[PDB]
């Protein structure tokens, strides 16, 4: 007997327990929850009708609580047990039901690792009655590419380390060996994809983000190098010996790669500098400054010009000059964005602000100061200019600009 | 262990006797796991090892055995209990540290495995239609990620001795009765791997077209199944080879799986739900780009073609309808039927375009005409619109004799339009029959039009 429509809460409210119940059953909390109507007749197709969830969201927003259907979808602290898997119902009552425990959280991602790591150890042990046939072993590789990619999502919402989540575990068949190859040939990819130009292109293009953004390739390039040195293994140079150009291809780049971070950890010394210079500016509560920051800004670029001569192998000396600029860019707009705004707007409203709009004058003043000592530090520097401010600066000059053609009609306005 | 080992052991008094049993009590087995030895110090390793993440509470045929190494183990079922975290939190439930597996130990795995990946892939679409939970590209990779994945798991779904029987094998009576059900096999695989295209509607073509995908589909799990291979195994231990190469070969679900995963993937990359002149153009302009697939018979990519050209032709005719067109002043027919006009001037340049590249396939050897010549048709029907719509515009430009010209001229073009609209098969028969009263209309206006 057991149970049927009840048999599945019964035994699901001993297993659940949160480590000491073991009640086995008569949930009073669980019949009261029954009449959602989709989930009852969900519950009643999982008992003696193969898959049955029984959700706990705690907190949060729009919790579920004592939620879940048969299939449907959490959003929670779930458990799906099967129930006569197309139909073994109306017979012995359910044996070949099958319980797993689905906590709150990722966590949906290290579920499928483990279930990959119990397939694997499936394939490992009988070989099946020709349900798997020879699509266990392919099921397998399925499987693996499944745990790179959430390894490469593991990277995405982390840093990286791709490479080592594509090298295969407990490898005992040439083909396989090929297959980690043809995964530490995307994680190269990957290197090469990042750009510091790609992030000046989609807004941004901030001091402190660009320096930020070196500081994270190197980091990605160091951690690379130090998964490089684990990658070859005495195995792994095995495989790319019988048979090679696919080997010496993922060598090459990965040279390529240890070279490319000895010029991001100098780019990452001149990032750390610049991270201090940005420092100055992002600490700014936008109030004042510009009188200052005019002041400040002269020696800022006599620090960057300093920073050319003391690295000197700096790899990418006339790309990080559009970084640079880009930089002390974005900087100057989040200032100017401060001082005028709803403030501006404001102040013209009213009529009774002359000296405000002087201020503004003065905020267009300190962009002067940057360009002039941008050319203040051309002369200093003396040859190797680059900048190409006359496209670069064009998003400044732009800006002041408009501010000008403000403060032209501003002024007029106080006449009247 | 940590000092939590309470409520783990507690858990597994729960759980071990659930798994490895109908209800009833746990033989303990953690304390004669903990007074032998390697058991208790394994189990220590569970709890409280960051490195082996990983445990097993393997059942075994009643033995119970706790142990990492994995060994599959008939005839038991299972629960496995992996911490993963370094020092087993005894401030917190023994549930909430380590993530419960129940295992079949030889028993229906690779289903139970399938199902769980198809669950893990519907909480992974539900993430991806809320927030984050993958970012940027990082998560628009993620999304690619699961969209594998569940490519794999409908792979899974598609996959769910030979001397077992002794003297039962060599019988005329049994491997006759076999040889004529995989023949008879053989005649239902040929019904659905030849009709004619004939005319049409777009979601017909495409419907066929993905019913082929699915039944071809469907019919290669029903051949994927392991009784219906060891019958052809049966039969060719028995060497009655003439129902056994005679089901394979002559089903040709070899070529016709991959003409039905052709038209699945012309589906996927594909008028008629269309009311605007505006939405008829950009119809049109939708269709003519998801058509470039094209290197990726020449005879299965007209066919199609022509199925798209029919649909367009029967929307044309059902606007100008909607547009009682000797009521409506000729000046707001035309602003109308000129963004008619402007599709028909698109649709005019792709056939010049189509033309060429049959002129490339004439030049390299030394059915496909009938339908360049039914496009040529469709393309000269969509321009007689577009002069008649031109015609009213300038009318209204000009002068009251020449406004009541164009009027004239509205009003006989809106019922050659209505004609079409009534019936498809008409649109056809009736078209050929308004060209040669249009001459005649045309002649009486061009009189009016001199004095």
């Amino acid at each position: 007997m057991g149970d049927h429509s009840q048999k599945d809460s019964p035994e699901d409210f001993i297993i659940n327990r949160l480590s000491q119940a073991l009640g086995i059953q008569k949930e009073k909390i669980k019949k009261s929850l029954e009449t959602q109507q989709d989930d009852k007749g969900e519950v009643t197709n999982k008992d003696e009708f193969i898959q049955q969830d029984n959700s706990t969201n705690i907190l949060w927003v729009s919790g579920q609580s004592e939620k879940c259907t048969f299939y449907y979808g959490q959003l929670i602290d779930k458990f799906k047990k099967k129930g006569i898997a197309i139909k073994l119902g109306l017979h012995k009552l359910t044996n070949e039901n099958v319980a797993k425990d689905v906590v709150v959280v990722l966590l949906e991602h290290l579920n499928s690792v483990f279930n990959e790591i119990m397939s694997p150890v499936m394939q490992n042990p009988l070989n099946q009655q020709g349900w798997t046939d020879l699509v266990a072993k392919d099921l397998m590789e399925k499987f693996n590419n499944y745990v790179a990619q959430v390894y490469v999502l593991l990277g995405q919402i982390k840093g990286k380390t791709m490479l080592p989540l594509p090298s295969h575990k407990l490898t005992s068949k040439d083909k396989a060996h090929v297959f980690e190859g043809s995964i530490i040939t995307w994680t190269k990819q990957i290197k090469n994809v990042l750009k510091l130009e790609p992030e000046q292109l989609l807004k941004y293009g901030n001091d402190p983000g660009p320096l930020a953004e070196i500081e994270f390739w190197q980091n990605k390039r160091d951690n690379l190098n130090l998964i490089d040195s684990q990658l070859k293994s005495v195995e792994v140079q095995n495989i790319l010996h019988f048979l090679k150009s696919t080997y010496t291809t993922p060598f090459t780049k990965l040279q390529a790669e240890v070279k490319k971070a000895r010029l991001e950890a100098n780019e990452n010394y001149r990032y750390l500098f610049t991270l201090k210079d940005l420092f100055s500016k992002l600490q700014e509560s936008q109030p004042s400054d510009f009188p200052t920051l005019y002041e400040l800004f002269i020696p800022i670029m006599h620090t960057i010009l300093l920073i050319y001569n003391k690295s000197k192998t700096y790899n990418q000396p006339p790309r990080l000059v559009v970084l640079i600029r880009e930089i002390c860019n974005a900087i100057i707009s989040n200032a100017q964005a401060f001082v005028d705004k709803d403030t501006i707007f404001s102040l013209i409203d009213s009529k009774e602000t002359t000296e405000a709009c002087d201020k503004l004058q003065v905020t267009l003043d300190v962009c002067s100061k940057f360009k002039d000592a941008y050319f203040e530090y051309k002369a200093k520097a003396g040859g190797n200019w680059k900048l190409t401010s006359n496209a670069l600066f064009v998003r400044l000059d732009s800006f002041l600009e408009r501010c000008q053609d403000i403060l032209h009609l501003t002024n007029t306005i106080v006449q009247f | 262990k940590y000092s939590k080992r309470i409520a783990w052991m507690k858990t597994t008094i729960c759980d071990s006797l659930q798994l490895k049993d109908m209800i009833v009590e746990e033989s303990f087995q953690y304390e004669k796991n903990k007074n032998l030895l390697e058991q208790f110090l394994s189990g220590e390793g569970l709890n409280k090892i960051f490195a082996y993440y990983q445990v097993q509470e393997q059942a075994q045929n009643t033995t119970g055995d706790l142990e990492k190494i994995q060994d599959k183990a008939v005839w038991f079922l299972r629960i496995t209990n992996p911490a993963d975290d370094k020092k087993k939190a005894s401030q917190q439930d023994g549930n909430d540290n380590d993530i419960i597996f129940g295992e079949i130990t030889p028993n229906t795995v690779p289903m139970l495995n399938a199902l769980m990946e198809s669950v893990y892939s519907r909480q992974i679409d539900h993430i991806i239609t809320e927030k984050i939970q993958f970012a940027e590209e990082e998560q628009v990779l993620e999304f690619q990620q699961h969209s594998n994945k569940f490519s794999s798991e409908v792979r899974e779904a598609i996959n769910l001795l030979d001397y077992e029987a002794i003297s039962g094998l060599s019988e005329s009576e049994k491997m006759q009765h076999y040889e004529m059900k995989f023949n008879e096999w053989i005649n239902l695989i040929s019904s659905q791997l030849r009709k004619d295209e004939k005319d049409a509607g777009p979601a017909t073509e495409l419907i066929y077209w993905r019913s082929r995908m699915q039944k071809i589909t469907n019919w290669s799990e029903q051949l994927k199944s392991k009784d219906f291979q060891i019958v052809k195994a049966s039969l060719q231990r028995h060497k009655n080879h003439d129902n056994q190469r005679p089901r394979g070969d002559e089903s040709k679900l070899n070529e016709a799986k991959d003409n039905v995963k052709y038209l699945t993937t012309l589906e996927k990359f594909i008028p008629l739900y269309n009311g605007t002149p505006q939405q008829i153009i950009d119809t049109l302009p939708a269709l003519m780009n998801a058509i470039k697939m094209i290197h990726t018979t020449t005879d299965k990519m007209t066919g199609l073609f022509i199925k798209i050209t029919n649909q367009m032709i029967k929307n044309c005719k059902d606007r100008i309808l909607n547009k009682m067109i000797w009521e409506q002043d000729p000046a707001e027919l035309i602003e109308v039927l000129g963004s008619c006009i402007k599709l028909y001037c698109e649709y005019k340049k792709c056939y010049n375009d189509t033309k060429e590249k049959v002129a490339d396939m004439p030049k390299g050897k030394t059915s496909d005409a009938q339908i360049f010549g039914k496009f040529d048709t469709f393309v000269r029907r969509l321009q007689k619109l577009i002069e008649i719509f031109s015609n009213i515009q300038q009318f209204n430009a000009l002068l009251e004799g020449m406004d009541v010209l164009t009027n004239k001229f509205k009003k006989i073009i809106d019922d050659f339009k209505k004609k079409g609209h009534n019936l498809l098969d008409t649109a056809n028969n009736k078209f050929d029959r308004d060209w040669v009263e249009f001459n005649v209309e045309i002649s009486h206006l061009d009189g009016e039009l001199q004095n």
